[PDB]
RNA sequence: AUGUGCGAAAGGGUCCUGUAAGCAGUAGAGUAGCCUUGUUGUUACGAUCUGCUGAGGGUAAGCCCUCCUUCGCCUAGAUUU
RNA sequence: ACUCGUGCCCCGUGUGGCGAAAGGGAAGCCGGUUAAUAUUCCGGCACCUGGAUGUGGGUUUUGCGCGGCAACGCAACUGAACGCGGAGACGACGGCGGGGGCCCCGGGCAGAGUUCUCUUUUCUUCUUAACGGUCUAUCACCCUGGAAACAGUUUGUCUGGAGAUAGGGUUUAAUGGCCGGAAGAGCCCGACACUUCUGUCGGGUCCGGUGCGCUCUCGACGUCCCUUGAAAAUCCGCGGGAGGGAAUAAUUCUCACGCCAGGUCGUACUCAUAACCGCAGCAGGUCCCCAAGGUGAACAGCCUCUGGUUGAUAGAACAAUGUAGAUAAGGGAAGUCGGCAAAAUAGAUCCGUAACUUCGGGAAAAGGAUUGGCUCUAAGGGUUGGACAACCAACUUAGAACUGGUACGGACAGGGGGAAUCUGACUGUCUAAUUAAAACAUAGCAUU
RNA sequence: GUGAAGCCAGAGGAAACUCUGGUGGAGGCUCGCAGCGGUUCUGACGUGCAAAUCGAUCGUCAAAUCUGAGCAUGGGGGCGAA
């Protein structure tokens, strides 16, 4: 809702800042094994406890 | 070419709603480019998004019937679906 | 008694040939109501015009200028010239004919 | 917003410290002047039906507050 | 694939419905607004009625006729034996 | 109370926290602005709380205002402890009255639509915030006076020798009038600049009416209860009278003006036939606010305006069997376990209405007639003159003639009814997802 | 829609209380819209839109009416117009 707590605002801003694909640079290392975010997440998917 | 965006804005400048704005058809490409209220507002002053008038909807027949009524035309037994109290209250008449 | 004073003005119009000022006059003679009746014109409205493409409008009663605007659309479309002149009001009680096509 | 009723007490509230402009506002479809002054708290408002009293009222004023003419259709 | 051809219109016929829009009345229960002392006083509203008007509308979409009503089309294209 | 924090003197019955983004509660409105925020930004114009000390004003000098018969008034106009009171602070429903907004009607202004013909025509605009000043606004209260031949009075009631009618006042109560705000805004037209930088400049922005209208709010009445419909924080008044108050100087001031400050967190967007929950972009579910015109009793159905959509895989054909919507000659339940399903009835007005009954009902019993259009007539109100005339204003009812398709609640909307039996008195409740019932509950009765 | 108390007026009679016009606006009253519910079609669907929905028809609709948030009762326990 509009009406947030300040812990509710602050989870929300993490997993904002968490919601991203991973850097091109880092597929480029030696003995990189990452191929893509297996810990994305979507809105409309998966809903987050809060 | 999308000229959603350019629908909303000028709906909110010109105070109407999507339904009332008008593009100019000619002038797609040089609308497209607005993108800013206030280039919505030149292209208003230059006529090229234009604020359509309402729908008419006039009252003239219901006027026509009242004054019918006035001098009783349309109020005869197959006129009333309301009791004699719904259409004019015992209590009032007696106020 | 009350006088009221109203202007219609065809400069442009009748300089270019186009519209005929003393036809537009009888057409007020022939149209305009007096108690909702035509031709009762009465001596309380009189409408001369005054030369310079200008037909002068004398009321003793409540006529309206709008009135006026309405009988003069209608001589406008009754002659065919709506789509390329049109009737503007820019002071009290005057309402000129211009080119807008 | 407050009206003041007389001349002398709307020129003893322009010696007022707390001053900060003034400006006249002529209606002339209703003769009209106004004379408004900005203090700390509230606009002051006094009306006028001549131009004379006016004129008399402006130049009698204080100097030190500055007076405006408020233009027909003042820009945003 | 030149035809008693095919198609699109139109016309006529058949059939269905029921008398179109518009104009005019001395027909219309009446009413009003100016006058001539009325006998149509001239007008202005008025469901409806009468005449033009068995009119008007529709009619093959699985109705009929039109080698001499009108306007178009044609001896192809492709596949297989 | 000291140069310095630490020396004392009074009161005491109490002496925690959390718990409401719908309860209580200090204070902000308008215009403009962005791609996306705004009662938060910008401009203008305000308010509250707390703290400080000024200028003016008021009061006094052995003292703490003045006026009014009074209700009370006025810009202030001292007031500790201790105590008293008020506000916060309260149900549901009914009719009535006032106010705002919306709706409707008339005229005018500007623009637009129509214009074979007709239409002084149809539609749209014509606005005024918080905050203040000022004048009013029912109930109540005060003064005079003394009422039966009782009077005043509401739609309803009620009120009066415990003092009515009447006359004159005081006062609570603006979402009322005028003024400031404020036309400088907003809006509407009109005319001149231009790659842009700049738009610029003219004008106008009105007056009335109406009402069982809709919505909100306020007021005075009234009804119901074996039901009587929160608390606290906070704010105010008073009883009391403790302290203190330089005839030439401050003045323990709730008056006017003035000075300083107001931290922290939330604020996007959706709120749903795609932003939530149902594994999902699911015909389900999920708490509210605002609420136009016509018909009509009516937030019924049906049509329309503003606003919003035109999104639900498409194209062609029209077999059977389907699902959904209907119609059928004559018969009219012969079908079937069974009138299941469907049909029939249906609004309003006027007639008429049985058995039985707990006298309240049954009852819309049963049944019958009318209903359109047009042209008229009558009645039901307010104001002014001088018993009539004139002016103003809606609707509701009744009567008559004419007329057509013998039709008129022309769509929509909208009871089938009666004679009995079993059973539960009734209203109400339950097996969410096969049972709504005669089961449960109930008032009443009785027992412990 | 019906029209309970209370109230006004007028008729009778001798009394007492009879009657008749009105006013009024009571009721776990009634028709009926929304809401709430879920009778029948034993309709649709029945690898559905849906692990209970859809349509028509129905019950109730001013009070034993409907409903939000906060709070309490926790498994042989709770709660139950059962
Ligand atoms: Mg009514
Ligand atoms: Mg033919
Ligand atoms: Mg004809
Ligand atoms: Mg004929
Ligand atoms: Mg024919
Ligand atoms: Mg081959
Ligand atoms: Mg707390
Ligand atoms: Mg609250
Ligand atoms: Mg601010
Ligand atoms: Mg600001
Ligand atoms: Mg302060
Ligand atoms: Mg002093
Ligand atoms: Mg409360
Ligand atoms: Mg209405
Ligand atoms: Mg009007
Ligand atoms: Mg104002
Ligand atoms: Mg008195
Ligand atoms: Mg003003
Ligand atoms: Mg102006
Ligand atoms: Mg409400
Ligand atoms: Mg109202
Ligand atoms: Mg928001
Ligand atoms: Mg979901
Ligand atoms: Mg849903
Ligand atoms: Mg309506
Ligand atoms: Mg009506
Ligand atoms: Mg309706
Ligand atoms: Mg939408
Ligand atoms: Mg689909
Ligand atoms: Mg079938
Ligand atoms: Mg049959
Ligand atoms: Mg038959
Ligand atoms: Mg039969
Ligand atoms: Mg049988
Ligand atoms: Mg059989
Ligand atoms: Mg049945
Ligand atoms: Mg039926
Ligand atoms: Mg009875
Ligand atoms: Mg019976
Ligand atoms: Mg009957
Ligand atoms: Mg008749
Ligand atoms: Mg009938
Ligand atoms: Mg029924
Ligand atoms: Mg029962
Ligand atoms: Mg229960
Ligand atoms: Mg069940
Ligand atoms: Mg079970
Ligand atoms: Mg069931
Ligand atoms: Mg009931
Ligand atoms: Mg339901
Ligand atoms: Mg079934
Ligand atoms: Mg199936
Ligand atoms: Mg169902
Ligand atoms: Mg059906």
């Amino acid at each position: 809702p509009s009406h947030k707590t300040f812990r509710i605002k602050q989870k929300l801003a993490k997993a904002q800042k968490q919601n991203r694909p991973i850097p091109q640079w880092i597929r480029l290392r030696t003995g990189n094994t990452i191929r893509y975010n297996a810990k994305r997440r979507h809105w409309r998917k998966t809903r987050l406890g809060l | 070419v999308n000229l959603r965006t350019q629908k909303r804005l000028a709906a909110s400048v010109l105070g109407c709603g999507e339904g009332k704005v008008w593009l100019d058809p000619n002038e797609v490409s040089e609308i497209s480019n607005a993108n800013s209220r206030q280039s919505i507002r030149k292209l208003v002053a230059d006529g090229l998004i234009i604020k359509k008038p309402v729908t008419m909807h006039s009252r003239s027949r219901a006027r026509e019937l009242n004054l019918a009524r006035r001098i009783g035309r349309h109020r005869g037994f197959g006129k009333r679906k309301g009791t004699a109290d719904a259409r004019m209250p015992q209590q009032v008449l007696w106020m | 008694k009350v006088t009221k004073k109203f202007i219609i003005n065809a400069s442009q119009p009748a300089s270019d040939k186009i519209f005929d000022v003393s036809a537009f006059e009888k057409f007020l003679n022939e149209r305009i109501k007096v108690d909702g009746r035509v031709g009762n014109l009465g001596d309380v409205i009189k409408i001369s015009q005054i030369g310079d493409g200008k037909v002068e409008i004398i009321a003793h009663n409540d006529l309206s200028g709008r009135y006026l605007k309405y009988l003069t659309k209608k001589f406008l479309k009754k002659m065919q010239l709506r789509d390329w002149l049109r009737v503007v009001a820019t002071s009290k009680g005057v309402y000129e004919l211009k080119f807008y096509n | 917003p407050q009206e003041v009723s007389d001349i002398k007490k709307f020129i003893e509230i322009c010696r007022r410290k707390d001053a900060s402009s003034a400006r006249i506002k002529k209606n002339p479809k209703t003769q009209q002047i106004k004379f408004k002054v900005r203090c700390q708290r509230f606009l002051y408002t006094l009306v006028l039906k001549d131009s004379d009293k006016a004129e008399k009222l402006k130049q009698s004023l204080p100097p030190n507050l500055q007076i405006k003419d408020v233009p027909k259709r003042n820009k945003r």
